[PDB]
């Protein structure tokens, strides 16, 4: 069975871990608590081939500046978060996405950008935003939300289908 | 500085912080339940890097602030009815129904274990353990 290691990041409250937690124990977590350092392993089967999905949900604090350049290195996928109800979290990706391609030295980095919380009301970015942003880095983009399991599916889908077209 | 790292079973991990006065079994049951794991099938270790033995038991309401800085290992208690999926194509020929949304199957998936048949855009919610009294 082929593993992919999946990595996601992302700003404070943004959501990684409301995601993972849906789509791990098909729950989802509504009091927040931080994440330091937490990994997950789960089988999902993706387009008629079964492997192995080992998610680490990352710490969006910046306390941690010297750990996220090790877990960013061994990643094969990125998740890009970020949440609609916060538009600083939307050009920190930015940030999030040239750190990564730093300890890569490869433009061509499997990632897809996500927008998570798209069910509150308080949305701030609209989709043309991040239609043209996943254009300018060549990355699908998915809009999510972790309590109506909006296409929680189709973000970790396509990340590890573009691992998949990213090899052969 | 103030957290502990522990090991968890199936090659997981996850790091935790300490509120003093709370156990081994209050910091690590939400991590625990949240990856399918069961808390009363389980050992929480201190991983001894010495020689003679890898890891130590310790008891799982011992205070949390009594281990910081070394790292922990939760482990599966010795035989218990808990193990990873074993899924296959399966393709159902009378009809039948997914154990996830109650649909009907028609090319899905199942486990040679536990017989879990499912839609495949309903395997995320699958319990991630499989469960074995065969
Ligand atoms: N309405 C709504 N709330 C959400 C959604 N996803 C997460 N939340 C909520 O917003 C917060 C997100 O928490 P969490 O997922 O831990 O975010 P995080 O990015 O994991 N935080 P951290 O990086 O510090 O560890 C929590 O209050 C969670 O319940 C969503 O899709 N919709
Ligand atoms: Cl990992
Ligand atoms: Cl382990
Ligand atoms: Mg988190
Ligand atoms: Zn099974
Ligand atoms: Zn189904």
């Amino acid at each position: 069975m082929t593993e992919y290691k999946l990595v996601v990041v992302g700003a404070v409250g943004v959501g990684k871990s409301a995601l993972t937690i849906q789509l791990i124990q098909n729950h989802f977590v509504d009091e927040y608590d931080p994440t330091i350092e937490d990994s997950y392993r789960k089988q999902v089967v993706i387009d008629g081939e079964t492997c192995l999905l080992d998610i680490l949900d990352t710490a969006g604090q910046e306390e941690y500046s010297a750990m996220r350049d090790q877990y960013m290195r061994t990643g094969e996928g990125f998740l890009c978060v970020f949440a609609i109800n916060n538009t600083k979290s939307f050009e920190d990706i930015h940030h999030y996405r040239e750190q990564i391609k730093r300890v890569k030295d490869s433009e061509d980095v499997p990632m897809v950008l996500v927008g998570n919380k798209s069910d509150l009301p308080s949305r701030t970015v609209d989709t043309k935003q991040a239609q043209d942003l996943a254009r300018s880095y060549g990355i699908p983009f998915i809009e999510t939300s972790a309590k109506t399991r909006q296409g929680v599916d189709d973000a970790f889908y396509t990340l590890v289908r573009e691992i998949r077209k990213h090899k052969e | 500085s103030n957290t502990i790292r522990v090991f968890l079973p199936n090659k997981q991990r996850t790091v935790v912080n300490v509120r003093n006065g709370m156990s081994l079994h209050d910091c690590l049951m939400k991590a625990l339940k949240v990856r399918g794991l069961q808390p009363e099938c389980c050992a929480v270790f201190r991983l001894l890097h010495e020689h003679k033995g890898k890891k130590a038991r310790l008891d799982w309401n011992t205070d949390a602030a009594s281990l910081i800085g070394e790292e922990l290992q939760v482990d599966f208690l010795d035989h218990v009815p808990l193990t990873t999926h074993n899924f296959a194509r399966k393709t159902f020929l009378k009809l039948a129904f997914c154990d996830i949304c109650q649909k009907f199957l028609l090319n899905g998936f199942r486990c040679q274990t536990c017989g879990y048949k499912f839609h495949e855009h309903c395997s995320t919610k699958v319990p991630t353990m499989c469960v074995d009294w065969s």
